[PDB]
Formats: C-alpha cells, structure tokens, sequence
C-alpha cells in the first residue's frame, strides 16, 4: 500500500552531522612515541662506542657475499664490517653517546668502524675500490671531510 | 612488531567433513530467526539475511564445496539446519525452510576469516535467499553498529511509539506480526539497515 | 656512453638527488647495460659530467635538478 | 672403515674420508676449547628460548612473519 | 619553484607567489579548512580554481597543494566543468607541434558532469514512472550550501 | 649464470642432469667433464659434491667446488642409502656429539657455503637441520 509506505519514510533514521570532518579537524594530540628496533640500538651503540673514528663511504651496488669477504679483508686491517638496517640508524643519535652526527649518516653508505688510528690500513681500504666514494672520516668522532681525514690522519 | 596470533588451543574434531543430507524426508520462513542465532563451535558461519527454501542440491553444494576446499588438519564443519522436508510439487524436490537471521553452516578450526570469506561468499551467492558470511567479531560489530544507529537516532517519531500508541489508527492497516518486527522484517526478507 | 663522471662534496652541503643518481648509475645491472661506460665518482655545488665518443658532453648539476630529470635526460642520450 | 663403537667414540673416524686424509685419533675433551662442546645441541631456538634482545630472536621472528604471508599466499 | 634553462643546462630556483597573510581560520589542516571555504565554492569560482591548475589546464599534484582529498576531488570536478564550459581560455590544452583546431563550432555547455564525447543519445525517454533521468551537477558537490527551499534536482 | 648441482665426483658425465642442461645455455659438455674429472682426482671418488658453476654469455666455464655434502655423509654415517618415505619422523640412525663436532671442524675450511663464521653454532645448525631433512635424529648420546 502507499499509506504504509508513508509511515516508513517518516520513521527513516536521521544521522547527526559532525561539526568538523576528520581531515579538516583542528590539530588533535597524538599518542606518545614508543620504541619497538630497540635491539638494533644496542648493536649500533656498541660498535660506534668501541670505534672512535668511522670512515663513511657510500655503498655501491655490492653483493652480500662480498661484504663478508670484505669483512674478513678488514680483519687483516683490524677493522670490522658491522652494518644493520639504516632506518634504525637515524634514531641512533637520539639514544646514544652523541646527538649531532645525523648529517654524516645520510643515505645508505658503507661504514668502516675502527678503534685504532692505523691510518695506512684505512687508506688501503680506500685503495680497494676507487669508484666507490669515501664521504669522509670522523676522526675522534669529529666531523671531517675525506681530504680533511687524510690531512688529520697525516 | 607484535606477537602473531596462534590457534594452538583450537581442537579439530575427527569428523572434519560434512555429513550427507537426504534427498527426501505454513509460515515457517515468514518471521525472525529464533534458532541457531548463536555461534556454537566455530568462529565463522553463514547468516541468512532472508527467508529461503534449501533443497537437496543446495545442501550438496554446501557439502561438496566445503568438503573439497576445507583442510581437515586446520578446519572442521558442522550442520546447523535439518534436512529438506517440505515438498515442491511438479514432487520435484524437497526443501528446508529457513528464517531471516538463521545460521545455516558453521565452520571452525585453525583458520582466519579472510581464508573462508571467498568460499562462504560463493556459497552465499548460490543460496536461494540473500545471505552474508559472518564471524564472531563481524557479527558483534553488526550488532554494535545496529545498537549505535538505534541509540543515536534523531527522528522525533519512531515506529514503536506510533504503532504502540495506535496513532492514525495505523494498527488497522498493520499485521499482528508487524509489531514484533518493528519495521526490520518485511515478509520473508529482513532489512538490516532498518534501525 | 664511454665515460660518466659524478662529482659531489659530502662534507659540505650534499644534495640527495645527485647522490641518489650516483647509486642508480653505480648499479650492477645499470653498469652491465651500458658496459662501454667507465664509472668514475669524484668525492670531496655538485657537478655531473658524462662524455660521449661522438663529442656530446652533458653536464648536470643536482643543486636544482632532481635525479629523475638527470635519469630522464641520460636515458634518451644512451639510446642514441 | 671403522666398525667398533669404542673406536667410533674414541677416534675421529668421520673427520676425514679422503685417501689423503687419514683417520685421526680423538684428543681429550679438555684438549679442545670449551666452546667446542658448549655449542647449542638442543632443539631449534623458539621465540621463548630466543632472547628478545638478540638478532636471532628477530631473525627467526621475521622468518615466522614470512611463513604466515606464505601461508596466506599459498591459499591466495 | 625550479625552472630549467638548456649540452649544458642550468636550473634556477625562482620566487613563488606567497599566500595572503592571516587566513580567516588559522590552524586549518587543509587550505580550504584554513579559509573556511568548504561549502562556498563552485565551478564558476575560477579565481580560486586557477591557482591549483597547471598552466595548460592540467591538475597540480595533491601533495604540493597539501589540501585534503575531499577538496581535491571537488576542485578537480569544478575545474573539469569549467573546461567543458570554455571558462579557461588561458589554460586550454597545448597543441603539440603544429596542430590546429578543427575550426568547427563549439556548443555552449555548463554544469556538464561527463564529457559530451562519450555520452550516447537517449532515444527512448519513457513514460511518467519510466522516465529516464539526465544527470545535472556532480555528486561531489552535494554538501555545498543551498539557498533554495528544497534540495537541487541533480537529475533533470 | 649460476647453476647448482650435487653430482658425485666419481661419475663426470651423468648425462641429462648436467650435459644438456648446461648444453641448453650452450657450452662444451666434454670440457665440463674434463675439469670435473680434474676435481674428481683431487677428491675422493663416489661422494656427492656441491658445485657452483657459472655459465657466462661468453660460453666459458667457471667451475667452483667445495667440501663433500654433509647430508650424504650423515646418510652414510647412519648407514642409510635410501631413506624412509617421509623422514619427518622416520629415523634409522642416531649421531652423538663427538661425531657431529669432528666433521664440523674440517667443514670450516671452504670460502663457499659460508664456512667462515667464528662461532660453531651456525655450523652445527645446518648439519642438525640437514639431519632433520634426512631420516636421521641427532640425539646427544645413545
Ligand atoms: S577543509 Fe579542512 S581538510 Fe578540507
């Protein structure tokens, strides 16, 4: 019947309207941050604290197997290829000995971590791959250029 | 990351496969479902959104499809409805009447809803009545959504007030059952969005 | 392309675009494709110079050019 | 080849099998470093056994994360 | 905004026009939210629309604009309506090398939801209860403020 | 192109498993066997060896070989030539600590198979896992 249909239309549910849409909302507060990733903090903290001077060089499209071979090669140089995912590298400065080394660790780059000032061994590592660019060496955890690294190394 | 869910506590009965349904044995379907409205063993099932008649072929379609696809190691299936008994004269076949909101098949085991969504939806499409695959979480959300819409309704006039108060003499043009349905059920069909 | 030269200063302000462009050029698959290329990276504003045998030299500075622009320009040149 | 349990348990029969390599006798347990016999001989380290702050813990957890994706992928 | 001059090429970063200071509603997540313009713009408001469109009439990326998706679809639809109505003479499509217009007359249109090219004619109009409906306007603009007694007839 | 095979050193011309598969890319089958025969003389004959042959587009051979498979040795150590149908729970041999460790010490000599880890925990897991793959249970003592 038509008359019954009229009753249904009037009884139709009416939804309320929010004052502001979620996208156009005023700035709301956000939950406090949580460190999930926490394991990786310990590994990077140990290696950087152990090694005062770090030579930062961009990583060419190297193979995983070569890195182990290069890791053994550095053992002859008394240096260690210890690397981890870099998306946890940036928060390293947030929770570590220093907070100001973020600009040095920009992008994906090979890190040569050595605790001793064996300049010749570090220079030899540079000689291994010329095409691979060495960003620089933070001798005594002080920011420096590649040319400066050699100058201070002298 | 967070720990992954586990189904170790779940136990699969030996009779993983569905049992056979016999070919052969008045408002049975024109009303709200009063039986098999609660999850018994499994966390997933099929919920009838309308009143339909399930013949032997439908049971075989459910039985054959479920048995072939289900994994006995991690899945089990049970029947939530009786065998067909209502004759359809040409008798060509017999059917099982179903009411709106009846759970027809319930499956459980060490599986997620998404794994069974595709098969259950395919079975639901092949069913003679409108149906929707349901789970314990999804079913509660439907009720929670149903409650939320009812609670926040802004309509000054409601179906119950007009019907119970006999305003306009509406009860003269309404059936006795309509009072119980409250506008959510019409004939053999159920209106989920009617709040 | 017989030679490709990429120069940038990491200690000073270093543009990501030029540095990222270096990675794409210095790839095991990219290098194999343009086998003729001799990959040389200069490490010390950034200037990228590519030399061709025909005499076409294309110089790209990443200070205001993204890696895509260099890649788009280089890709057409390589086809020749 | 050796066919004596005593020789099997007192001599390194399986250490070398070539003709250039002759079966060498077993030195005393103390003659080897402690870490040789302190190696993990138990079942594979489960999430409970693994230390939450160890790389193996997350490495195997990532392997488990692949399994669920593979399980979902297999069903497709 | 960077423009490239061109082989040796040089790219110069040039000054970009700045937004007028003191938005009416500061702290709005989107510029429309900032300017309280959620439901007060239409396709005829070319001045606002032109700012978010490429010089040749192409859509600018959402990320650069920073406005929310809801306004992005609304703005894009409004601009689409303006182009089909010939309301953007200076943002017309670029002719690639030497092409010229067909020179045939262009029919005057407005409130065009879809391109006239892909719409088939309606031979059978239908009776009173079977009448076919002709779309007018866009669904994206339903929420816009209405100054009429009854909601606008989307289908004519 | 790296192709991995486990063929035994004793037979240098298995046929289908090596000859045409390497030949399909285009290589000299006779040349492959001769170098493999050179490996056969150095190594004990009749023991499976993993190979890491690389077939370059230049139709050249880059043959690299390592230690004999510990998997077969575990099968030989357990006195098993053909294992059980499943081997997931079927077991015919038990290996003690001493036998496990002795082979591992020699194992750590090849640049291949990542046999450079200072801790021996990595080495034991592969052989322990290999035993799980085989129809062998590595019990501590029996
Ligand atoms: S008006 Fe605020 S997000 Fe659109």
């Amino acid at each position: 019947h038509f008359q019954r249909q009229k009753l249904m239309a009037i009884t139709e549910y009416i939804p309320p309207k929010p004052a502001i849409n979620p996208r156009c909302l005023p700035p709301p507060p956000k939950p406090p941050k949580e460190e999930s990733v926490r394991l990786l903090r310990q590994d990077i903290v140990a290696v950087f604290r152990d090694n005062r001077m770090i030579a930062v060089c961009q990583n060419v499209a190297l193979s995983a197997e070569d890195k182990l071979l290069l890791r053994h090669q550095l053992r002859k140089h008394k240096i260690f290829i210890k690397v981890f995912p870099s998306q946890v590298l940036k928060p390293f400065l947030e929770n570590s000995k220093y907070r100001n080394l973020l600009p040095l660790f920009v992008g994906h780059n090979l890190l040569l971590v050595s605790e001793e000032p064996k300049v010749k061994e570090m220079v030899r590592v540079l000689k291994s791959v010329p095409f691979l660019p060495l960003l620089g060496g933070c001798v005594d955890d002080t920011i420096l250029s590649r040319q400066g690294l050699v100058d201070y190394a002298k | 990351l967070l720990p992954v869910p586990t189904f170790e506590n779940v136990s699969i009965p030996e009779r993983s496969k569905l049992k056979f349904v016999e070919r052969v044995p008045l408002k049975d379907i024109r009303g709200p479902s009063t039986e098999a409205t609660d999850f018994t063993e499994g966390n997933f099932a099929i919920l009838a959104l309308g009143g339909g008649y399930l013949h032997w072929g439908h049971f075989e379609m459910m039985r054959l499809t479920i048995n072939r696809f289900m994994d006995p190691k991690n899945m089990f299936a049970i029947w939530r409805v009786p065998a067909p008994f209502k004759p359809i004269t040409r008798i060509d076949h017999y059917v099982t009447p179903v009411k709106t909101g009846c759970l027809v098949v319930e499956m459980g085991g060490r599986c997620e809803f998404e794994e069974v969504k595709g098969i259950l939806n395919q079975v639901a499409h092949k069913l003679p009545f409108p149906a929707k695959a349901v789970s314990r979480k999804t079913l509660e959300r439907m009720h929670q959504n149903q409650r939320e819409r009812e609670l926040n309704n802004q309509n000054p006039w409601t179906f119950e007030h007009i019907a119970t108060a006999n305003m306009f003499g509406i009860r003269k043009f309404l059936s006795p059952y309509d009072l119980t349905q409250k506008g959510r059920y019409w004939g053999k069909f159920y209106m989920p969005k009617r709040v | 392309v017989k030679l490709v030269r990429v120069q940038f200063c990491p200690f000073e302000k270093n543009v990501e675009s030029t540095r990222t462009f270096l990675q794409t050029v210095s790839s095991e698959k990219v290098r194999a494709t343009n086998l003729n290329c001799s990959v040389i990276a200069d490490v010390r504003e950034p200037c990228v110079d590519v030399l061709f045998g025909d005499g076409y030299r294309l110089i790209m500075r990443g200070a205001h050019l993204t890696t895509q622009e260099m890649l788009s320009a280089l890709a057409s040149h390589i086809r020749d | 080849v050796c066919t004596d349990p005593t020789q099997l348990t007192t001599h390194a029969m399986g250490v070398n099998i070539y003709k250039e390599g002759q079966d060498v006798a077993l030195k005393a347990d103390s003659e080897y470093p402690t870490w040789l016999f302190q190696v993990n001989l138990g079942p594979p380290k489960k999430l409970e056994e693994l230390e939450p702050e160890s790389r193996e813990y997350w490495r195997l957890l990532r392997k488990q994360n692949i399994w669920r994706h593979n399980r979902l992928s297999k069903n497709k | 905004l960077r423009e490239v001059v061109k082989t040796v090429i040089e790219g110069r970063i040039t000054e970009t026009p700045k937004a007028t200071p003191d938005p009416p509603n500061p702290s709005g997540q989107c510029p429309i939210c900032r300017w309280n313009l959620k439901h007060k713009y239409t396709y005829e408001d070319v001045l606002l629309l032109s700012q978010f469109i490429r010089p040749y009439g192409g859509m600018l990326p959402r990320r650069v604009t920073g406005l929310c998706r809801e306004e992005h679809r609304k703005i894009e639809e409004c601009v689409k309506m303006a182009h089909r109505a010939g309301l953007l003479p200076n943002h017309r499509p670029q002719l690639p090398e030497g092409c010229l217009p067909k020179d045939k007359p262009k029919l005057n249109r407005y409130l065009t939801r879809w391109a006239p090219k892909s719409v088939k004619p309606i031979y059978k109009k239908g009776h009173r209860w079977n009448k076919v409906g002709m779309a007018v306007g866009s669904p994206l603009l339903k929420d816009n403020v209405c100054y009429s007694r009854r909601p606008l007839k989307m289908m004519h | 192109g790296v192709i991995r095979s486990i063929v035994r050193a004793g037979q240098a011309i298995p046929g289908p498993p090596l000859g045409p598969i390497l030949g399909q890319r285009g290589v000299s089958i006779n040349q492959f066997c001769k170098e493999f025969n050179e490996k056969t003389k150095d190594i004990k004959e009749g023991i499976p060896l993993p190979t890491k042959i690389f077939i370059k587009p230049d139709r050249t051979f880059e043959l690299k070989i390592g230690q004999p498979t510990v998997s077969y040795f575990l099968k030989a150590a357990a006195g098993i030539e053909k294992g059980a149908r499943h081997t997931g729970k079927e077991v015919a041999g038990l290996v003690s600590l001493k036998h496990v460790y002795e082979i591992a010490c020699v194992k750590a000599k090849d640049d291949a198979f990542a046999m450079q880890d200072v801790p021996l925990s990595s080495v034991v897991r592969s052989i322990i896992g290999s035993a799980r793959s085989l129809g062998i249970r590595v019990v501590k003592d029996l």
